[PDB]
RNA sequence: UAGCUAGUAGGUGGGGUAACGGCUCACCUAGGCGACGAUCCCUAGCUGGUCUGAGAGGAUGACCAGCCACACUGGAACUGA
RNA sequence: CCCGCAGAAGAAGCACCGGCUAACUCCGUGCCAGCAGCCGCGGUAAUACGGAGGGUGCAAGCGUUAAUCGGAAUUACUGGGCGUAAAGCGCACGCAGGCGGUUUGUUAAGUCAGAUGUGAAAUCCCCGGGCUCAACCUGGGAACUGCAUCUGAUACUGGCAA
């Protein structure tokens, strides 16, 4: 199979572009502890397609700007 | 199988109408070198009266202590006072590597090798107490097989 | 203490300072030397202790303890300095060595010639 | 507000067999009928029951073998604040093997002997020496 | 230009050359992209003296790599039958 | 390298016969033996934990003939090494060729054999051998070149041999010189005196 | 050191690059980064490793080896895979 | 590398010696001169100063200085505390943040289990081989506590549920 990150969006203002913090629950090196930390990402959309507060399946593809290296294979779980 | 040792002499005072009256302080440790341990303080006005009144105390106060071998059950802690005390139990190689007052009441007893450190304070009177209380409350496979109503190999094996 | 506390605040390890400004990891420092003088050291002591206000290389000036009986040094002459506190006079910090560059060696020392920079009979 | 049960369980034990007394009641759950399964099944309790149909109550009945407590002592490991999972290998024995760390394993809650037969590990709920 | 060579380990006027796979442009002791086995011309007749393994000369020169003037002696003196 | 001083003083410190000053004479009452090391031997040591664990060292060195440096890279190969500590440490002691030397008889006192090895008189295996701290492998075959065999500085110190305990684990031809090292030292065989445990605790810490 | 950022953030089109891309002009859009530390300040080549420690770590990155960066200081392109 | 040649021939210091820490006396000096890593020694019988003989430990090195860790559980995750020793904000409300009673689902993120490639070579650790021996060199293996994906387990953690 191909790569899929899952990720919750958190922003859509910027035209067929969008704005995917990813969760990742990791422990500390030191103290044991699974912190809740952010995987802050931009992604490609043909159309402004999702809106804000959903989660998204985000694949690596080809750059298409200066950061915004990913590209959105679909939506699961759209917006309330 | 006597077995008996110094550990400490200390030089305490008393200060009175006069000016002050000097008592030593001695501390020994006695055991047969299979599971009987036992320490005295004693205090005297002589050095050498102090560690023979020292002796008279370690040879009646004796705790028994199961053992495998020639070494420990399990690791255990020991506190006492300030001494926290740590041992750990090793293999049938080494020596008996710990500090000073702490090896005396461990050689003594029946241990030919172990791991060991003082945390804490380290007030020789403490540590001896710190270890006895570690090795008293330290337990062998016979006394927990029979404990919880079960087998010696089932809970071992 | 308490573990999420740590996360959010590291342990601030305890950056114990070198005693001894000669720096840059340094064994010993020339100094070219100003005002030998004499001081009177802390209460159960009681002499005349020989010190001398040296002018370090890197631009420091430090008070150095002249050892052994009897000195060459005035004034100026240049001086090799190492370290090591007197615990007795207030503030001197280092030692001065014999035998290095102008400071010669202490006369007639049999024992103990390392120290003092004394040669064999 | 009371966050640990598990934590809460092993206290009503330690200062249950402190206070030298027969039967200590408590909250039931999941978890604790599989712990309490655990420690009657190897032999620090003897017996234990789960009365009230809708609303449970756990009561555990303690061994004592002499006038001495068998729980010699008995601490929680992973803790809700800060969690612990272990390997294979690197399942803790404690008291070099004649005390036993409870591990919760993906099939079902066991003894750290029984996950080394098995061939796993998980999260080391506590120890009781 | 790939090329099977003599790397020249080991201590003063005792060597041990060390038969490698890697770059022309890269140093005698540089990078390679593994070892090929070793010589040694300081052995005389006994148990262990040199080695080279004859199927991964194969996968290098089947590919594309030369073999300097030490290396050609070697497969020469391992033999095919011989 | 070596001591190069007066010998028989340092029995006189430890006590105990170091075999230093031995020679063709079997036995030396010939020193105030015990109770004078120094000036001050009238006076008596207290001794210290620090002092029993040193005194140890300090005369199973002076036993086989090793400075400090030397002897602190022995405990390293004994901790390296697999069983008892204690019993690997004088299992490289006896290993060395000076000791295996004095051992065979060839060689009256230990700095006889020391100097024996040192100048190219001993072969072992066909290959002449200069090192003290040569260390014997088992199932070896230590021998005299006809230069320095039949010499008069051997001959008389082989018929000590015949007074001495003669170790189980080597043998001696005494007919041409000739000596066999046979297997490694065992603890129970030799010593049987001097301590192994209390110098494995001054180097642990 | 609390707010920074205007080719700044994103689009459509033209150019340019061995190649994708604000790499670069042209509109269009006003976003992007930031308490899970942007900006600013000081210090610093990084790594394999090295030293130390029972280990977890702590210090460090001479020598041997991989990567980057520089070549009197600042800048630019040319010739070439 | 080997052989012969001549002949005790050419070839030992330097710290320390009151306690911690192995090792003592006698003269000289008299809070002076000086020592010292800490405690501290010296005021006319100094084991601490200077010298002398003796001793101790190192020895082609030895001390001194600086530097890093260690001991220091004296930044404590393993592994400390906070009534009076340093340390509970003067007290509430509360956003982000952390943490969360309990039952039945699903769930594959944590989690664990396996699989695959990668974790450059040296260095380290184990056993061998070679310099007369050792440093040194070197063969093999483990190691490279990891990392990414793939397939499961599904108790415990998390989501969306009832
Ligand atoms: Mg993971
Ligand atoms: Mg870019
Ligand atoms: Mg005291
Ligand atoms: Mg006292
Ligand atoms: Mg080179
Ligand atoms: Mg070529
Ligand atoms: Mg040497
Ligand atoms: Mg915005
Ligand atoms: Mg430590
Ligand atoms: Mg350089
Ligand atoms: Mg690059
Ligand atoms: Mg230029
Ligand atoms: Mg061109
Ligand atoms: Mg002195
Ligand atoms: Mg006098
Ligand atoms: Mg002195
Ligand atoms: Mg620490
Ligand atoms: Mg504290
Ligand atoms: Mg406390
Ligand atoms: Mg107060
Ligand atoms: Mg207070
Ligand atoms: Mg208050
Ligand atoms: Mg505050
Ligand atoms: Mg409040
Ligand atoms: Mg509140
Ligand atoms: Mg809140
Ligand atoms: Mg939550
Ligand atoms: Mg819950
Ligand atoms: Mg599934
Ligand atoms: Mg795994
Ligand atoms: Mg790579
Ligand atoms: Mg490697
Ligand atoms: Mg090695
Ligand atoms: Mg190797
Ligand atoms: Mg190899
Ligand atoms: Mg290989
Ligand atoms: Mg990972
Ligand atoms: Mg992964
Ligand atoms: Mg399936
Ligand atoms: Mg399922
Ligand atoms: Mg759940």
């Amino acid at each position: 199979k191909i790569r899929t990150l899952q990720g919750r969006v958190v922003s859509d203002k910027m035209e067929k572009s969008i704005v995917v913090a990813i969760e990742r629950f990791v422990k500390h090196p030191i103290y044991g502890k699974f912190i809740k930390r952010t995987t802050k990402l931009h992604v490609h959309d043909e159309n402004n397609e999702c809106g804000i507060g959903d989660v998204v399946e985000i694949r690596e593809c080809r750059p298409l700007s200066k950061t915004k290296s990913w590209t959105l294979v679909r939506v699961v779980e759209k917006a309330v | 199988e006597l077995q008996e040792k110094l550990i400490a002499v200390n030089r305490v005072s008393k200060t009175v109408k006069g000016g002050r009256i000097f008592s030593f302080t001695a501390l020994t440790v006695v055991g047969d070198g299979n599971g009987r341990v036992g320490f005295g303080y004693g205090k005297a006005r002589e050095v050498p009266a102090a560690i023979q009144k020292a002796m008279e105390k370690a040879r009646r106060n004796m705790i028994n202590v199961a053992l495998n071998n020639g070494t420990l059950q399990h690791p255990v802690k020991g506190v006492h006072t300030g001494s926290r005390v740590f041992m750990q139990p090793a293999s049938e190689g080494t020596g008996i590597i710990a500090g000073g007052a702490m090896r005396a009441v461990l050689e003594v007893a029946g241990v030919h090798n172990v791991l060991a450190k003082a945390y804490g304070s380290t007030n020789p009177i403490n540590v001896v107490r710190a270890t006895i209380d570690g090795l008293e409350n330290m337990n062998s496979p016979e006394m927990v097989a029979a404990k919880r109503g079960k087998s010696v190999e089932e809970i071992l094996g | 203490a308490t573990v999420n506390q740590l996360v959010r605040k590291p342990r601030a390890r305890k950056v114990a300072k070198s005693n001894v400004p000669a720096l840059e990891a340094c064994p010993q420092k020339r100094g070219v030397c100003t005002r030998v003088y004499t001081t009177t050291p802390k209460k159960p002591n009681s002499a005349l202790r020989k010190v001398c206000r040296v002018r370090l290389t890197n631009g420091f000036e430090v008070t150095s303890y002249i050892g052994g009986e009897g000195h060459n040094l005035q004034e100026h002459s240049v001086i090799l300095i190492r370290g090591g506190r007197v615990k007795d006079l207030p503030g001197v910090r280092y030692h001065t060595v014999r035998g290095a560059l102008d400071c010669s060696g202490v006369k007639d020392r049999k024992q103990a010639r390392s120290k003092y920079g004394v040669k064999r009979p | 507000s009371m966050q640990d049960p598990i934590a809460d369980m092993l206290t009503r034990i330690r200062n249950g067999q402190a206070a030298n007394k027969a039967a200590v009641t408590m909250p039931s759950s999941k978890l604790k009928v599989a712990i309490a399964n655990v420690l009657k099944e190897e032999g620090f309790i003897e017996d234990f029951k789960v009365e009230g149909d809708t609303k449970p109550e756990l009561e555990l009945t303690l061994k004592y073998f002499q006038g001495k407590a068998v729980v010699e002592s008995i601490q929680r490991v992973s803790r809700p604040g800060l969690r612990i999972y272990k390997r294979k290998d690197e399942l803790p024995k404690v008291m070099a093997g004649l005390g036993i760390a409870v591990v919760s394993t993906s099939k079902g809650v066991m003894t750290d002997r029984a996950a080394r037969q098995a061939g796993l590990g998980g999260e080391i709920i506590c120890y009781v020496a | 230009m790939v090329t099977i060579r003599l790397a020249r380990h080991g201590a003063k006027k005792r060597p041990f050359y060390q038969v490698v796979v890697a770059d022309s442009r890269n140093a005698r002791n540089g990078r390679f992209i593994e070892r090929v086995g070793f010589f040694n011309p300081i052995a005389s007749e006994k148990e262990e003296g040199t080695r080279l393994d004859l199927d991964r000369i194969a996968h290098w020169v089947g590919q594309g790599a030369t073999i300097s003037d030490r290396v050609a002696a070697l497969i020469k003196e391992v033999n095919k039958a011989a | 390298a070596r001591y190069l001083g007066p010998k028989l003083k340092l029995s006189r410190r430890e006590g105990t016969d170091l075999f230093l000053k031995s020679g063709v004479r079997a036995i030396d009452t010939k020193c105030k033996i015990e109770q004078a090391p120094g000036q001050h031997g009238a006076r008596k040591p207290r001794l210290s934990d620090y002092g029993v664990q040193l005194r140890e060292k300090q005369k199973v060195r002076r036993i086989y003939g090793v400075l400090e440096r030397q002897f602190r890279n022995y405990y390293k190969e004994a901790a390296r090494l697999k069983g008892n500590t204690g019993e690997n440490l004088l299992a490289l002691l006896e290993g060395r060729l000076d000791n295996v030397v004095y051992r065979m008889g060839f060689g009256a006192t230990r700095a006889e054999a020391r100097q024996l090895v040192s100048h190219k008189a001993i072969m072992v295996n066909g290959r002449v051998v200069n090192i003290a701290s040569y260390q014997v492998s088992p199932n070896d075959v230590v021998s005299i070149r006809e230069k320095a065999k039949k010499q008069s500085r051997v001959k008389a110190a082989l018929e000590l041999a015949e007074q001495r305990e003669k170790p189980t684990w080597l043998e001696v031809d005494a007919g041409k010189m000739e000596g066999t090292f046979k297997r490694k030292p065992e603890r129970s065989d030799l010593s049987a005196d001097i301590n192994e445990h209390l110098i494995v605790e001054l180097y642990s810490k």
